[PDB]
RNA sequence: GUUGACCUCGGAUCAGGUAGGAGGACCCGCUGAACUUAAGCAUAUCAAUAAGCGGAGGAAAAGAAACCAACAGGGAUUGCCCUAGUAACGGCGAGUGAAGCGGCAACAGCUCAAAUUUGAAAGCUGGCUUCGGCCCGCGUUGUAAUUUGGAGAGGAUGCUUUGGGCGAGGCUCCUUCUGAGUUCCCUGGAACGGGACGCCACAGAGGGUGAGAGCCCCGUAUAGUUGGAAGCCAAGCCUGUGUAAAGCUCCUUCGACGAGUCGAGUAGUUUGGGAAUGCUGCUCAAAAUGGGAGGUAAAUUUCUUCUAAAGCUAAAUACCGGCCAGAGACCGAUAGCGCACAAGUAGAGUGAUCGAAAGAUGAAAAGCACUUUGAAAAGAGGGUUAAAUAGCACGUGAAAUUGUUGAAAGGGAAGCGCUUGUGACCAGACUUGCGCCCGGCGGAUCAUCCGGUGUUCUCACCGGUGCACUCCGCCGGGCUCAGGCCA
RNA sequence: CCGGGACCGAGGACCGCGCUCUGCAAGGAUGCUGGCGUAAUGGUCACCAGCGACCCGUCUUGAAACACGGACCAAGGAGUCAAGGUUUUGCGCGAGUGUUUGGGUGUAAAACCCGCACGCGUAAUGAAAGUGAACGUAGGUGAGAGCUUCGGCGCAUCAUCGA
RNA sequence: AGACUAAUCGAACCAUCUAGUAGCUGGUUACCGCCGAAGUUUCCCUCAGGAUAGCAGUGUCGACCUUCAGUUUUAUGAGGU
RNA sequence: GCGUGAGCCCGGGUCGAACGGCCUCUAGUGCAGAUCUUGGUGGUAGUAGCAAAUACUUCAAUGAGAACUUGAAGGACCGAAGUGGGGAAAGGUUCCAUGUGAACAGCGGUUGGACAUGGGUUAGUCGAUCCUAAGCCAUAGGGAAGUUCCGUUUCAAAGGGGC
RNA sequence: AAACUUUCAACAACGGAUCUCUUGGUUCUGGCAUCGAUGAAGAACGCAGCGAAAUGCGAUAAGUAAUGUGAAUUGCAGAAAAUCAUCGAAUCUUUGAACGCACAUUGCGCCCGCCGGUAUUCCGGCGGGCAUGCCUGUUCGAGCGUCAU
């Protein structure tokens, strides 16, 4: 509150009364009289530098950088080691860029949670869904008083084409814990890299996979970035003939014997 | 107290600025409210477009002289030339501006053609369905794909003139005789010296008597 | 997950409403399930408990005890069951407060009002089932 | 001559009405500081702010140009972005500081004075009235119709225009109704915990229930539905009718347009407004293509742009003051509002005013019957509870400080560092593990071969074979190797 | 050249210098033996003993000060936030760059998408009217990393003479 | 008598402006590692304070160029203690 | 037990419902001081002290308990400008009866202006009420932006008697 | 050697820190526009079977009517719903802008009507009225201000 700690008429007593020069509540007949009133070190006083609403709560991010981050997260989602390192259960997933026929989700095919659950189990997201189900815990903080009562892991993210698949699949997948859906044309970085960690497990539909290229071609002012390296296999580069044939002979070994 | 090589500070915070800080945490909520109001007014104007027809207008100053935009309303002369009565124009979605004038045939003709296209595309339902008049759409061409946004369907087609154009050689115009730079210098000098030359000429003319 | 703007998921508000609800709202709050036989008979799952109902306790230290509801202390959100009692130091017998959600109704006190209730619930449930089965 | 008019001015507890106060977060005005900054201080700044006064609403205010401009011209008001920390102001110091254009949100236009209805005050308040009208009064010192500069008035001219009633159907509103375990086992006082087996999910938001409950209960999702009131919109229908009124196309002519007002001087204040931006006081005091403005004072000559001195008007904008509602990377009883509680309370002051402290037994009072000692408070037994060292001085229960018990030291402080000693009390390490021979027991693969799969394509696995001078394991004996502490 | 004593044993296959060369005292300790295998070693605490040891914080040239504050304990308690500026990090795009005033859209304060204008930059200079940037392969000289066909080509940058 | 004006008088009390300003006093909260000062110059109504240069840290970059030096030697000037 | 250290981990006891590690994000994030704030608690310390107003004593009753309860007796003081009997202001139930654990009566307490439960204030003649005083507030008017100021009979058409 | 002081430990005190909790704050966002002479806000005094306060209410007083729900309230007692929700009908003490004049007084008046005491006049009981500024209208008036007979 703007007026917290200031709703008093306290004045300092000055020196010469053997008390500190802090402002003191005037009057009598109550415990409050004669007590320090205004400083940050005083009980019932004003906090130091009271928090203001005009703090910079939001962060402006370049749209180009947002689109790079989204593209990088999408690329990381296609790497199986990254999914496991992010904690997804993908040992039974048939293929890392997991694509399910849009005929299995289109219209009212998975409009019911039972049907959606059966489809996820069939395609191999069942272990991840069960991991989310079993991970539910009570929060350790004071967020229990503030509405964040339970914590749980993230599950598969279902990406679909709303133009071709409809939106009944959203209702079908809504109630399964840890499973969230996103239209292919509105991909969210907060979901593609939860907590800033890359490798979200994604279940695509065939229509969404078909539409992804057009989605990225329709972005005005953005082109997919060119990497600063061409070959990421450092072992291949270093142990290729082109490099190894011009090196000088090694001047030592991994271990050096002690001479003196 | 400056201490190094600093730009001289001039932050106007010597009043009690905190008393008048305007944050904007209500930006998304206000956008939602605006969208709701737009939807409600569009529903109220059920078959009509949500806006009025506006004329093409040239921005005033020597800056922005090159660009056109939408104006407030059509002039009385433009309405008369298009054949739309003054009292009938605002009741069929046409904005009327009584204080704008048509100083140029180009603007007059452009706005008249705009009004004529709008009138050609207008579908006028009868006041009473059971007795349509001769000025209303006769119930057969009353079904068509309509537009609800005149600002988009009747926008400024090209605010600026085309910046690129190709002409064949030997059609290249001959330059100003003394050159463009000299011509500008001469025009400037004449504008500067118009008054002095005038007074000198009249003085020399009257010197005889 | 809640969607409707009129619904609030505030723990503080929910607790305040529950613990300051008026008597008529506390009546609905203190509902109890019907037995399997009554549920099959009436096509009704739960009903607000009433004095004179016959219940069986299915939770707590007094499980399997049956008896008639002798009082519905809304102010304390409890019911009193016949012969489900305790002894003070003086040996005087006092009833033990049982939450209605910890009991099942084995026999209902039925009068037209208590029944218009059951008919409304049955008709609503049957209609909802039919509409979902369309 | 008196009465009778009308002109002013009065009476009445005459008939009917209206205003005050509250609220004042936001809004419209008036009035109006100083602290402060200038490293002093007076102009300046704080600030056209605080305090004081008057007046409204859900918004207020502003508002349809006596505008901006100088362009190829824009076109009521308001607000956001930008213009722009710019033009400018300023002991030209400190510091201050707009506007036009441009993009957007929202868009809405209008009515009076100034004219003769003059072939008919055609207008209005009040009372009575069957509803047709009547009467009084207001009003000609002007109430209606027409007209508002975008014009209009007057004429031509031929076209064109209009009033009422339903109304399916839809959107609202109130109301009835909503899926699934309390199945088995263990812990527990109590499962809402763990394990097993199931179910619902457009509902796995939230809360309660004796501990972390989608399926025990309230609720939660979804469009539906039961009954009802009738609030809105509305496709389309039904039906009057041109005396009257209304628009357009042309036109000689006419074409009313706001005065102690504009403007000027001076004074004060204010502004970025600078030979004077607005406002106000005083003095002077207009005109009719006149007048204002065109950011340098003046005369002269042009040009541009509007048309003051009368008035109304949604929206986009401010505001959490009031009434509701939803939320949070907020605080968590010295925090968060002064107030989580009979808090603006108790209490203080003559008064204006000042103004606290203070949440938690337990799932359930089951809040300790009874015996005994005591004058009593209480104690000791006993009882309740999962628990009483949870007993209304009640969850947990720190430190300061204190009592008892045990150990120790102490010839005018104590504490502390390095280093032994004594006494007390302790953590580790070890109590084996590797191999190799000689016996016993058990088993079936141990090599090889055949077939089938996999895979890193030559390396394995699985079956069939093997079948005891193999292989594996467990005991018993001997030997080897290493392995603790101090020397 | 012979003795007597003390402290220490870092490293962990070979590799090397070498010598008195079947080996060695030569690029860092091994061999043999004994007692015990537990409070024995060792740690902790209390006390005695030898030596040492002024009360902290602060201002100050100088504090143990006869300088000030501090009886004790628990909890609270002091470089924050916003705007503007600057330099240096890390990013994206790059002669451009900046979506989020606004609009569209949404699983609804999120995320996603859109563009006109505008800001900054792309040109300076003068008070202003105004004018406004190639003689050269965008110059010559000396350096200059790196390349080089080994003759010079010469980045950044510095000094210098010019346009 | 600068006396008295509610224990308050060389200008009462209450609330607010107000968290008034202070070149002045006091305080300013975990650890380790590396580097490491100044009380001097010029200007200031400057003398208990600032700016300015110096001393210090950090971050770099350049070919870290074959140069640099609180030093000696040699050769050659100046000085008035 | 680990770490140079801030600290981290474990054993035992108490206790009763939530909590932690890792990588990022975030801040109202680390106390011995500020004559710091609030609260609590010490030594001093069973210490200073409880000494103005002449003063108490005997027997009995009551009671667990009697110097400060009561009865009787004695001895004393106030000595009619009283320590007497009634009032004004002010207080508000302190008045009366009954009962009484704790707290208060700076010792005690059976007693009390304390605590608890019940009662108690009767007016034509006593006061208020009526009158006017100093004075205050209206009105008519006049000022003031206004809250309001003056005005009290003043530049006012301001009433009461009968048939 | 005790006592005393100090140190260390266990238990017991004192005190209320720590942990956990939260029908409370704080901040943001969304919807809405509704006080009063038809007497508001605020104040006082009263009202329950057993209440001091808080909450609610006004002599119809912990509330009445009406509608909805459908069996309680609860500390005890009592009885045949409810300390329920909703809320369109009422009641609404003394006050307060506060209005007969006053008020530091439960003070002092006047008018109309009714009912009693022999009563138009006095007394008593009851009910309804009596403020100011201003507007419109009504009626009664004033003025050689003025017009005709
Ligand atoms: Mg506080
Ligand atoms: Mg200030
Ligand atoms: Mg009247
Ligand atoms: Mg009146
Ligand atoms: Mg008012
Ligand atoms: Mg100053
Ligand atoms: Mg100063
Ligand atoms: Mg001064
Ligand atoms: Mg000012
Ligand atoms: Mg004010
Ligand atoms: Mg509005
Ligand atoms: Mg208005
Ligand atoms: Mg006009
Ligand atoms: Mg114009
Ligand atoms: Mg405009
Ligand atoms: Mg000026
Ligand atoms: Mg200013
Ligand atoms: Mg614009
Ligand atoms: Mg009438
Ligand atoms: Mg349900
Ligand atoms: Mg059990
Ligand atoms: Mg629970
Ligand atoms: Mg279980
Ligand atoms: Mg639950
Ligand atoms: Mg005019
Ligand atoms: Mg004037
Ligand atoms: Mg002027
Ligand atoms: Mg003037
Ligand atoms: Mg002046
Ligand atoms: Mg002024
Ligand atoms: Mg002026
Ligand atoms: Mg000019
Ligand atoms: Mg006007
Ligand atoms: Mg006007
Ligand atoms: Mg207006
Ligand atoms: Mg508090
Ligand atoms: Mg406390
Ligand atoms: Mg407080
Ligand atoms: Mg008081
Ligand atoms: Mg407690
Ligand atoms: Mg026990
Ligand atoms: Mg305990
Ligand atoms: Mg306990
Ligand atoms: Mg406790
Ligand atoms: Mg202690
Ligand atoms: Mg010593
Ligand atoms: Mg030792
Ligand atoms: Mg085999
Ligand atoms: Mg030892
Ligand atoms: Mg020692
Ligand atoms: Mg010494
Ligand atoms: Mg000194
Ligand atoms: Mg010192
Ligand atoms: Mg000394
Ligand atoms: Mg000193
Ligand atoms: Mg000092
Ligand atoms: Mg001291
Ligand atoms: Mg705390
Ligand atoms: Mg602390
Ligand atoms: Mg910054
Ligand atoms: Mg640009
Ligand atoms: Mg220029
Ligand atoms: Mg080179
Ligand atoms: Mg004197
Ligand atoms: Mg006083
Ligand atoms: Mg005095
Ligand atoms: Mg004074
Ligand atoms: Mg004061
Ligand atoms: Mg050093
Ligand atoms: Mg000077
Ligand atoms: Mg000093
Ligand atoms: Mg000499
Ligand atoms: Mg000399
Ligand atoms: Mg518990
Ligand atoms: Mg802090
Ligand atoms: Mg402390
Ligand atoms: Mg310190
Ligand atoms: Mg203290
Ligand atoms: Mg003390
Ligand atoms: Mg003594
Ligand atoms: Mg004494
Ligand atoms: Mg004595
Ligand atoms: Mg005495
Ligand atoms: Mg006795
Ligand atoms: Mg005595
Ligand atoms: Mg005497
Ligand atoms: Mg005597
Ligand atoms: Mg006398
Ligand atoms: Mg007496
Ligand atoms: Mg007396
Ligand atoms: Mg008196
Ligand atoms: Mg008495
Ligand atoms: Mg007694
Ligand atoms: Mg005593
Ligand atoms: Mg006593
Ligand atoms: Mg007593
Ligand atoms: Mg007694
Ligand atoms: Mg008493
Ligand atoms: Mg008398
Ligand atoms: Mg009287
Ligand atoms: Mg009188
Ligand atoms: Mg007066
Ligand atoms: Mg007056
Ligand atoms: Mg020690
Ligand atoms: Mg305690
Ligand atoms: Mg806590
Ligand atoms: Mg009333
Ligand atoms: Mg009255
Ligand atoms: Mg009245
Ligand atoms: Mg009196
Ligand atoms: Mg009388
Ligand atoms: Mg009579
Ligand atoms: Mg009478
Ligand atoms: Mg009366
Ligand atoms: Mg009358
Ligand atoms: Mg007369």
């Amino acid at each position: 509150s703007e007026k917290a700690g200031h709703q008093t008429s306290a004045e300092s007593w000055g020196t010469g009364r053997a008390v500190a020069r802090i402002p003191r509540v005037s009057g009598g007949g109550t415990h409050r009289a004669g007590q320090g009133a205004f400083g940050n070190m005083c009980r019932s006083g004003r906090m130091f530098a009271p928090t203001k609403i005009w703090r910079k709560w939001h962060v402006k991010i370049n749209q180009g950088q947002k689109r790079f981050a989204t593209a990088s997260a999408l690329a990381a989602s296609a790497v199986a080691p990254l999914l496991m390192a992010r904690g997804h259960q993908v040992s039974t997933v048939p293929e890392v860029p997991l694509v399910v026929d849009s005929a299995a989700v289109a219209g009212d095919a998975v409009a019911k949670t039972a049907a959606a659950y059966k489809l996820l189990k069939a395609i191999g997201a069942g272990p991840d869904v069960e991991k989310v189900k079993k991970s539910k815990k009570l929060r350790a903080g004071k967020g229990k008083m503030r509405g964040r009562r339970h914590r749980q892991r993230r599950g598969p993210l279902i990406v679909y084409s709303p133009e071709h698949d409809g939106k009944e699949l959203v209702k079908g997948f809504r109630n399964i814990p840890g499973v969230e859906t996103c239209p292919v044309d509105a991909l969210n970085l907060l979901q593609l890299a939860p907590g800033g960690h890359l490798g979200r497990f994604i279940v695509w539909t065939s229509a969404a996979i078909k539409q992804l290229d057009a989605v990225y071609e329709s972005k005005k002012g953005f082109f997919l970035p060119a990497n600063i390296v061409s070959q990421a296999d450092l072992s291949r580069l270093i142990n290729s003939t082109e490099i190894q044939s011009v090196l000088r002979a090694p001047k030592g070994e991994a271990r050096t014997k002690r001479a003196c | 107290a400056i201490k190094h090589n600093q730009q001289i500070p001039n932050n106007h915070f010597r009043k009690h600025w905190q008393r008048r800080v305007r944050c904007h945490f209500d930006q998304p909520g206000k956008k939602v409210t605006r969208r709701l109001a737009r939807r409600a007014k569009a529903a109220a104007l059920a078959p009509r477009p949500v806006d009025k027809l506006r004329p093409i207008v040239r921005c005033p100053t020597v800056k922005y002289n090159r660009r056109t935009r939408l104006g407030r309303g059509f002039t009385l002369e433009e309405l008369k030339a298009a054949g739309i009565p003054r009292l009938l124009a605002p009741t069929i979605g046409i904005a009327v501006d009584h204080r704008r004038k048509n100083l140029s045939e180009e603007s007059l003709a452009a706005n008249v053609q705009r009004l004529k296209d709008y009138k050609a595309r207008l579908i006028l339902f009868p006041r009473k369905s059971n007795k349509p008049k001769k000025a209303d759409t006769p119930k057969d061409q009353q079904t068509a794909e309509t537009t609800t946004s005149l600002r988009t369907s009747f926008g400024v087609e090209q605010p600026l003139a085309p910046g690129f154009t190709e002409i064949s050689k030997s059609e290249i115009p001959a330059g100003i005789e003394g050159g463009a730079y000299r011509a500008l210098r001469k025009a400037r000098s004449d504008a500067r010296l118009v008054g002095v030359r005038e007074k000198r000429a009249k003085e020399k003319a009257e010197a005889e008597a | 997950m809640k969607v409707r703007p009129t619904v609030s998921s505030s723990r503080r508000k929910a607790r305040k409403a529950h613990f300051s609800a008026p008597s008529s709202v506390r009546r609905v709050i203190m509902s109890a399930p019907l037995s399997k036989e009554l549920r099959e008979k009436y096509n009704v799952r739960s009903i607000p408990i009433r004095k004179g109902d016959e219940v069986q306790i299915v939770r707590g230290a007094h499980k399997d005890k049956e008896g008639k509801v002798t009082s519905v202390y809304r102010l304390k959100y409890v019911i009193h069951v016949e012969r489900v009692t305790r002894e003070k130091a003086t040996g005087q017998t006092v009833p033990i407060g049982i939450h209605p959600s910890n009991v099942v109704i084995t026999k209902l006190h039925l009068d037209k009002d208590r029944e218009n209730i059951l008919a409304r619930i049955k008709a609503g449930r049957e209609q909802v089932a039919k509409a979902k089965g369309k």
